[PDB]
């Protein structure tokens, strides 16, 4: 395309700012671009945040799978909002009761081990004994070096 | 057979005898006259046809020996056709040396695999041997880097010999 | 030593055959699938062979055959371990894939990549061969990771589908992050023991194993999909049936609890790891067995079944029963395998309908594929001598008897509860009752190749159980002594589950109306895990891939600060220079002040 | 599955129908407009395309259903997406 | 029934949006004219999707310039201010003063324990 | 928005009743709830105050929101459905058919002389169609996505070739 | 709510169009035009080129090349119970001593 077609700088007058909405085929009430901060978005409208997922799917989309159509203004972060990727569609329960829940559930249950762990369940048993001095030969001790003497005894 | 026997030790084997205590067959027993029959007899045929082709050309080939040069001890510094006969031997002995320990891990597997349950106590010579020589190993090419050379490994045993002067001294 | 170890290979190598026929086009490929059926049902064959060697004396070995590659004092030789485990997880994992394959035969009929398919399932075994008998860490990396992408490449078999493609990549991402544990392991074991072989790594025994067993508790929790690395398992339903019974069973999620199996000896001297293990298994077998309370998609109650069972196993990790360990994927296989087919087969007649909700009064209309779901589910919920009591049983009673986290071990009777919930779920829904399906009946379940791919499963489910334990060799002290309550807990438990299960299934035919309880959504949504960390986590390193990496360094900053900053003073410089009136006044009233300075500031005349 | 005709899709529609009980069957034909000739109003409607949804297992939009209004219609719609030219 | 709050990540739905009913004359004159821009724009698509004689790809402007404005025009519309150099300063030379401490950290700590003896190191001879 | 209030409580209907049977699942339970769910829309069928009918519409959409079902009920093959997309991948555009090689079109001359009928009557029919678009569309574009049919014997639809000419539900 | 009469006469025209599109994707009777080109038998040269074979290479490759080499096939050794006879030198393993041969 011309040089004319594309991107440019942050609009400053409502001369520009109805330029550039012309350009993006945008309406100039729609038209909003990002804030002139200096991080470099210039003239490219500021679209709203929302995932590919959330368009109509039953819409006849020149690109089906993408839900755009040709010619459209595409999101600054379009392929960040595929919908193989980001969802922003509406949950039923709220997001910050979402996150108390799960939060909530994952804490307690982690509280709950550390319990456990200090209250450990066990049988009414006594340790068992194995021969030989507790196997110390077996186990890998020196053969060079007499044990401490292990004895168990019948009961 | 193949190897040395030495190099590369097997304890003798003790294969228990056959003591059915059942009326059943065995099919291991049968499925191994199978195998015999079917797969090692046509086998062994296509071998000895092989070998009775290989006695008819016999040829020869060699292990190199390598003579004994100077080590870079011996080199005067900067000396460089000193220095590349002490180095080339110092590489040649630190792939042998490499390829020893090989043989020692090979010799630790083999008895860990062999003895079954009973390894920690039946292989304790395998990991004393291998705890031996990795600690040679170790001293001799540890921590040299990518660019080791005769020189380095030179400078490595003068700093340890160094401590261990010192350690004495202490005594 | 012969026939032991030439038929062991030959298994090995049967498999690869259908892949170098396809790959050197000297096959016929009119029924390729048929072929590669029938190579799967010979090496289960010739299999057994070294199997029953082993049942007799206890025959194993080891098989260093290539020298691959030596790293000055490190050699790798392609090695296989034909031991206990080996030589009885082959036979049952190709029983398993000789009646998936045939019964894909009849449910991928319809598909023009049936060839490919079949393909990719003999891949996605071979890998997992590959994986079991691994005597060292690089080669079992090898088949960890064959099994993982060809896990992508079947879960999106549908390629079109954007769900599809999603639910692979998920799959790739999760187990990734458990292979992070594999990779340090690895390094561990090369920097503190000098070996990546099996034999090396028990002989010297390390002491301190902590991290070496952090990194392979973190790659068990990837592959085997256990809590904080879950949500890709019940995504993986987006493939074809076929797939979801074979990588349930046997392949991918069992790698995980395999892979703490071939590390019992250092496990079972290190009592931190199996604590997290315990607590591991407990959260994940609690946790899904909820999930799937209230599910409707039958492949996914199906899919968290799974994940439950999985829980399970390593919570009988964390208890030091690794052979118990084993059992249970052995026993699980055959039941798993075979709900998954059944599902498959309903799914079939009610044109590709996978809803709970939209079944029901097939008992009579499909009555082979009833049975089979009715001694699928028995034997999941350790209905006493079929096949999975014979694992379930055993861990549920050595896990009250033993020194153990109580938490854990009440966690754990729970969900052995939930799972006879959630099993009456399915028998309640598909069916029981009238039906709730289209007016259009076609129900059909008359294929030879349905009907002969799960008897065999429906045999094992029966008596496979049965048989293995009573040919396996002990290795253990089993614990045979402890109170009636101890002893008949898993029993009672499951009983009350499908008491409890019946009750709460029949009071949906009321004619009553009740809001959704908060704790309805809770397990419905699976916790909400899914659906808060696969939106924020991409969100958050997909905006600052963006913002931050790419625009505002790369850009931007690192354009600025050299060649923008550095170019834009010589354009400066330059215009200095070159921006003169060209008067010969002022260059030589310049000579005269660079002679004066030269002189009286620099001294150059002295 | 077995294939659909444009006769079998045509006698599916007009089963439904008949089983609704605000139609009179005797007068009702592919022809019969929903709302002119049946006497039903646009909730009624809603429901008649609900039930052929269930009736053929798939879901016809919100924007393509109210556009719906006669027996001919819905058979024509239901061949269309199913590919069905008998 | 508690109300619906809106998230980043878990949008409003349309059906609990007060925007979307009680309509005026301008918000549905808003949509007519959005409804002719799209209009506009598929015409002219459909009249070369259509084309018998075309073959190639229908060059689509709103692509270019997307990828455009995040490429090529954004170091003409950067301007060095307090935001700019604050995340530059924090995004750049920020996480490599991190893990510098932690890495020299780290191995400042085990080559002390190797000079002394302390460090473990029996068997490891590979690196 | 662009729906009429009447659009937005017809759609508000078939959603709640969708959900309705979620929770029901049995028939004859949803058969009862589903009368009862149509009696509450009958009660306020005559409201003629459009500010007390959008109200009502208001608080029904509130109601529908907090009563629906978590996991809904969805048809195969509907957006968010098990089977949504499956038959995608073996969908294959007819243009694809040019570049096969000879000796592939000669395994089926007969379609693939039907197939050059067709391509004739795409190309002797666009110049027309482009003709008639010009003609009945006001200065500035169209207002709407809508097309015209065809007004005579011989002429076609217009832009009718990739809708006759799509992939069948079922390709392969 | 309906269609209008110009909706409908578009999609009348349309549905003539693709239902003739559908009839002609049919195959006529002699498309396509190919190009010139029991149990026990049949499975018996499977088992003989993908079991027989195979064995033979690999027991070849085993027995004169894997197995000439060093720890390449390392069997763990027999277990030895008391009262085995050992085949290689006769020798009989001595019985366990006598149990308290208590039994319940
Ligand atoms: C000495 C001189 C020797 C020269 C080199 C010899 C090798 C080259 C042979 C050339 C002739 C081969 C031939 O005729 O191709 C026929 C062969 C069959 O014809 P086709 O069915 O029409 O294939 C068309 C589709 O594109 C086929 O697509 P597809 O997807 O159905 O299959 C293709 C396959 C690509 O090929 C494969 O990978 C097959 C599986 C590996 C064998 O793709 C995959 O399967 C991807 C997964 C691969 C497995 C990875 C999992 C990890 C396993 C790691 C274990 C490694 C252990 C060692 O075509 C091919 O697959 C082309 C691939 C050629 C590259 C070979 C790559 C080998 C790896
Ligand atoms: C917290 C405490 C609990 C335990 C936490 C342990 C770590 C577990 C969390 C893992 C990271 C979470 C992100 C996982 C993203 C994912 O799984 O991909 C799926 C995602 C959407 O998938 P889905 O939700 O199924 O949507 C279906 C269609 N609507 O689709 C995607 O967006 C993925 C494709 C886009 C690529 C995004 C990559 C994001 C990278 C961040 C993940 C971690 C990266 C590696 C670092 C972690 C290891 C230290
Ligand atoms: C951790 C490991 C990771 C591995 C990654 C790479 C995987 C690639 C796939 C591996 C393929 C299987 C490899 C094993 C098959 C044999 C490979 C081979 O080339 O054998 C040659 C063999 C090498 O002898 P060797 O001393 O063991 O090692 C030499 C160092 N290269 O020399 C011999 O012993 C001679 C063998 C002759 C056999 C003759 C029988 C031929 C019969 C006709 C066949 C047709
Ligand atoms: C058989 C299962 C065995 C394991 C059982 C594990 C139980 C885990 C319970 C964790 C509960 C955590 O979830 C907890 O719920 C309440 C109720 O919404 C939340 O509280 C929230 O709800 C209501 C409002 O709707 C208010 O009380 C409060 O303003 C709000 O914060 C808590 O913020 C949250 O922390
Ligand atoms: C290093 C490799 C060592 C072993 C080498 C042995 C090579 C022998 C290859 C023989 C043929 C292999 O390739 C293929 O084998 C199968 C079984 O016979 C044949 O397949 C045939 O039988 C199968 C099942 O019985 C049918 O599904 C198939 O319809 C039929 O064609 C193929 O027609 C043949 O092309
Ligand atoms: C290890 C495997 C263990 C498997 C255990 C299998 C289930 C064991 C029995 C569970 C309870 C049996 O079921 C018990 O008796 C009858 C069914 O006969 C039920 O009776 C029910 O019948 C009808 C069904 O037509 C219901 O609509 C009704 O609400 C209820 O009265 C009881 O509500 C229940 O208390
Ligand atoms: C980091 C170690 C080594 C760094 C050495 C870097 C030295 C500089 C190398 C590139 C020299 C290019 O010199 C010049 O740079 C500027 C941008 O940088 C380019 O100019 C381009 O960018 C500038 C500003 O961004 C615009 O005003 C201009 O419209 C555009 O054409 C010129 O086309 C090129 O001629
Ligand atoms: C570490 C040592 C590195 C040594 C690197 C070698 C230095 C080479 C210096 C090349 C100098 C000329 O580079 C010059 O840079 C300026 C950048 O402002 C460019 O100028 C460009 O940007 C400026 C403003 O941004 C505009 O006014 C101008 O219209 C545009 O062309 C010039 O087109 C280019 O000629």
């Amino acid at each position: 395309i011309t040089k004319d077609m594309l991107p440019g700088p942050y609009p400053k007058t409502p001369e520009e700012r109805a330029a550039a909405a012309k350009k993006y085929n945008m309406r100039v009430e729609d038209y909003e671009p990002y804030p002139d901060d200096g991080t470099g978005y210039g003239d490219y409208p500021k679209l709203p945040d929302r995932s590919q997922q959330e368009r109509d799917p039953w819409y006849d989309w020149d690109h089906p799978d993408l839900r755009l159509n040709w010619g459209e203004p595409m999101h600054w972060d379009l392929d960040m909002y595929i919908r193989n990727r980001v969802d922003t569609s509406p949950t039923p329960v709220n997001w910050n009761l979402m996150c108390k829940h799960l939060f909530g559930f994952v804490a307690f249950m982690l509280f709950m081990f550390w319990v456990g762990e200090t209250y450990p369940a066990y049988q009414p048993v006594g340790p068992k004994q194995y021969p030989y001095n507790n196997l110390y030969l077996e186990r890998g001790g020196d053969p060079n070096k007499e044990p401490e003497p292990v004895v168990h005894y019948e009961i | 057979d193949s190897w040395d026997k030495d190099v590369y030790p097997e304890p003798p084997r003790r294969t228990p005898a056959p003591s059915p205590q059942t009326s059943l067959p065995n099919p291991i027993t049968y499925l191994t006259k199978a195998f015999d029959l079917l797969v090692d007899r046509p086998v062994t045929l296509v071998r000895e046809f092989i070998e009775r082709q290989h006695a008819k050309n016999k040829y020869y080939y060699y292990h190199r020996e390598f003579r004994r040069v100077p080590d870079i001890t011996e080199c005067q510094e900067k000396d460089v056709l000193c220095m590349f006969e002490a180095e080339m031997q110092w590489r040649r002995d630190y792939k042998v040396d490499q390829e020893i320990v090989n043989i020692i891990q090979e010799r630790l597997k083999a008895c860990q695999q062999r003895e079954g349950e009973s390894h920690r106590q039946n292989c304790a010579k395998e990991l004393e041997q291998f705890t031996q020589v990795v600690k040679a190993y170790q001293d001799r090419y540890h921590d040299l880097g990518a660019h080791y050379s005769a020189r380095k490994c030179l400078a490595k045993q003068k700093q340890r010999m160094l401590a261990e002067r010192k350690a004495a001294k202490e005594a | 030593m012969n026939m032991f170890s030439s038929l062991s290979l030959v298994t090995l190598l049967l498999l690869t055959m259908p892949i170098m026929m396809m790959s050197f086009n000297t096959y016929k490929p009119s029924n390729y699938p048929l072929y590669v059926k029938t190579a799967i049902s010979y090496a289960f064959i010739t299999s057994m062979i070294p199997t029953m060697m082993f049942i007799h004396s206890g025959q194993e070995l080891i098989i260093s055959n290539w020298h691959w590659l030596t790293i000055q004092t490190l050699k790798l030789s392609l090695s296989f371990k034909m031991d206990y485990f080996s030589m009885m997880f082959i036979p049952v994992a190709l029983f398993v894939t000789w009646s998936i394959m045939e019964f894909s035969m009849w449910y991928m009929y319809s598909d023009p990549n049936i060839n490919k398919f079949f393909k990719y399932l003999l891949l996605f075994l071979i890998t997992m061969l590959i994986l079991v008998t691994a005597n060292n860490l690089f080669q079992l990396f090898i088949g960890w990771e064959g099994v993982g992408i060809m896990s992508f490449l079947l879960i999106g078999w549908w390629y079109g589908r954007a769900d599809a493609n999603t639910a692979a990549l998920q799959a790739i991402l999760y187990n990734r992050i458990g292979d992070i544990g594999f990779i340090l392991a690895m390094a561990w074991f090369l920097t503190n023991l000098n070996t990546w072989d099996l034999q090396q790594i028990f002989m010297l025994n390390p002491s301190d194993s902590n991290m070496p067993l952090i990194g392979l508790a973190l790659a068990a929790t990837g592959k085997s999909a256990q809590f904080g690395l879950h949500p890709w398992l019940p995504s993986a339903m987006e493939g074809p049936t076929p797939v979801s019974a074979l990588l349930h069973s046997s392949t991918m999620v069992v790698a995980g609890i395999f892979l703490l199996i071939r590390f019992y000896p250092l496990t079972e001297n290190n009592k931190y790891i199996q604590s997290i293990t315990l607590c591991l298994g407990a959260i994940t077998t609690l946790f899904t067995a909820m999930c799937a309370l209230t599910q409707n998609d039958i492949k996914k109650i199906i899919a968290f079944s799974t994940s439950s069972q999985l829980g399970l196993m390593m919570v009988t990790i964390g208890i030091n029963q690794p052979y118990l360990a084993f059992l249970h994927i052995c026993t699980h296989a055959f039941f798993k395998a075979m709900l998954f087919m059944c599902s498959g087969s309903i799914i079939h007649s009610l044109n590709d309908e996978q809803d709970i909700r939209k079944m029901g009064g097939l008992f009579k209309a499909m009555p082979f594929t009833t049975t089979a779901l009715i001694v699928g589910s028995l034997a999941l919920t350790g209905m006493p001598f079929l096949t999975g009591f014979y694992s379930k049983d055993l861990i549920i009673e050595a896990a009250n008897t033993s020194y153990t986290n109580a938490w854990a071990l009440l966690m754990t009777l729970i969900a052995t509860s939930f799972t006879a919930i959630y099993s009456t779920r399915i028998i309640f829904f598909a069916l029981l009752g009238q039906p709730r399906f289209p007016t259009l009946v076609n129900i059909n379940e008359n294929n030879p190749l349905l009907i002969n791919s799960i008897k065999r499963l429906l045999i094992g489910s029966l008596f496979a159980g049965y048989i293995i334990s009573n040919n396996i060799p002990p290795t253990t002290i089993p614990q045979m002594t402890m109170p009636y309550y101890l002893k008949t807990t898993a029993l009672i438990v499951t009983i009350l589950g499908f008491i409890l299960a019946l009750e709460i299934s029949n009071m949906t035919k009321n004619l009553k109306y009740h809001y959704p309880s908060n704790a309805f959504k809770f397990s419905t949504l699976l916790g909400y895990f899914p659906t808060i960390m696969h939106r924020l986590a991409p969100y958050m390193n997909l905006s600052m891939s963006q913002k931050s990496a790419s625009s505002l360094l790369d850009l931007i900053w690192l354009e600025a600060i050299l060649p923008k900053t550095i170019s834009l003073a010589q354009m400066k410089a330059s215009t200095l220079v070159t921006n003169q009136k060209g008067l010969i006044k002022l260059y030589f009233l310049s000579f005269l002040i660079t002679i004066l300075i030269s002189m009286i500031l620099f001294n150059f005349h002295e | 599955a077995p294939p659909l005709t444009l006769e079998g899709i045509k006698d599916r529609v007009l089963y439904v129908l008949k089983l609704y009980d605000k139609i009179d069957p005797e007068k009702l034909s592919v022809n019969s407009h929903f709302m002119k000739d049946l006497g039903l109003d646009s909730l009624d409607q809603v429901e008649i395309i609900m039930a052929m949804e269930d009736e053929f297992g798939f879901e016809i939009p919100d924007i393509d259903a109210e556009k719906l209004m006669c027996p001919q219609e819905i058979v024509d719609y239901i061949a269309d997406k199913k590919d069905v030219y008998e | 029934f508690p109300k619906y709050e809106a998230s980043r990540l878990s949008s409003l739905p349309t059906t609990l949006d007060p925007a979307e009913y009680d309509i005026s004359s301008e918000t549905r004159k808003a949509q007519a004219e959005r409804l002719a821009i799209r209009s506009r724009l598929k015409r002219e698509y459909q009249l070369q999707y259509y084309d018998p004689s075309r073959r190639g790809v229908i060059e689509d402007p709103a692509l270019v310039r997307w990828t455009y404005a995040r490429s090529a025009n954004i170091y003409p519309n950067f301007r060095p201010n307090t935001k700019t150099s604050l995340l530059g300063a924090l995004f750049g030379i920020g996480p490599l003063v991190f893990w510098y401490y932690v890495f020299k950290t780290d191995r400042d700590r085990k080559e002390k324990l190797i000079q002394e003896g302390k460090l473990d190191r029996t068997f490891n001879i590979s690196y | 928005a662009y729906l009429t209030h009447q659009q937005k409580v017809l759609r508000l209907y078939k959603r709640a009743l969708r959900h309705l049977e979620s929770w029901c699942i049995h028939r004859d339970k949803y058969r009862y709830f589903a009368c009862l769910l149509r009696a509450r829309f009958d009660e306020h069928k005559n409201e003629k105050d459009m500010v007390k009918a959008t109200q009502l519409l208001r608080e029904a959409e509130e109601e529908f929101w907090h009563g629906q079902h978590p996991q809904p009920y969805i048809f195969p093959e509907s957006p968010g459905g098990t089977s949504y997309e499956r038959y995608e991948c073996y969908k294959v555009p007819e243009w694809c058919l040019d570049d096969w090689h000879p000796s592939e079109k000669a395994m089926y001359p007969d379609y693939f002389a039907k197939r050059e009928q067709w391509k004739k009557l795409r190309r002797e029919s666009w110049e027309r169609e482009v003709k008639q678009l010009q003609e009945e569309t006001p200065v500035g574009g169209p207002r709407t996505e809508a097309l015209p049919p065809a007004r005579k014997q011989g002429d076609l639809p217009p832009l009718w070739w990739h809708i006759v000419t799509r992939p069948r539900e079922r390709p392969m | 709510s309906g269609y209008t009469p110009e909706e409908k006469l578009r999609l009348q025209q349309l549905r003539e169009l693709r239902r003739r599109w559908l009839k002609d994707q049919e195959l006529s009777p002699r498309e396509p035009v190919l190009p010139p080109q029991y149990k026990t038998y049949r499975h018996s040269i499977f088992a003989f080129t993908h079991v027989l074979i195979p064995v033979w290479i690999i027991h070849y490759y085993l027995k004169y090349h894997v197995t000439t080499k060093p720890y390449t096939i390392v069997e763990k050794k027999p277990r030895i119970f008391p009262g085995d006879t050992i085949l290689e030198t006769g020798e009989v393993i001595p019985p366990m001593k006598e149990f308290p041969d208590q039994h319940h």
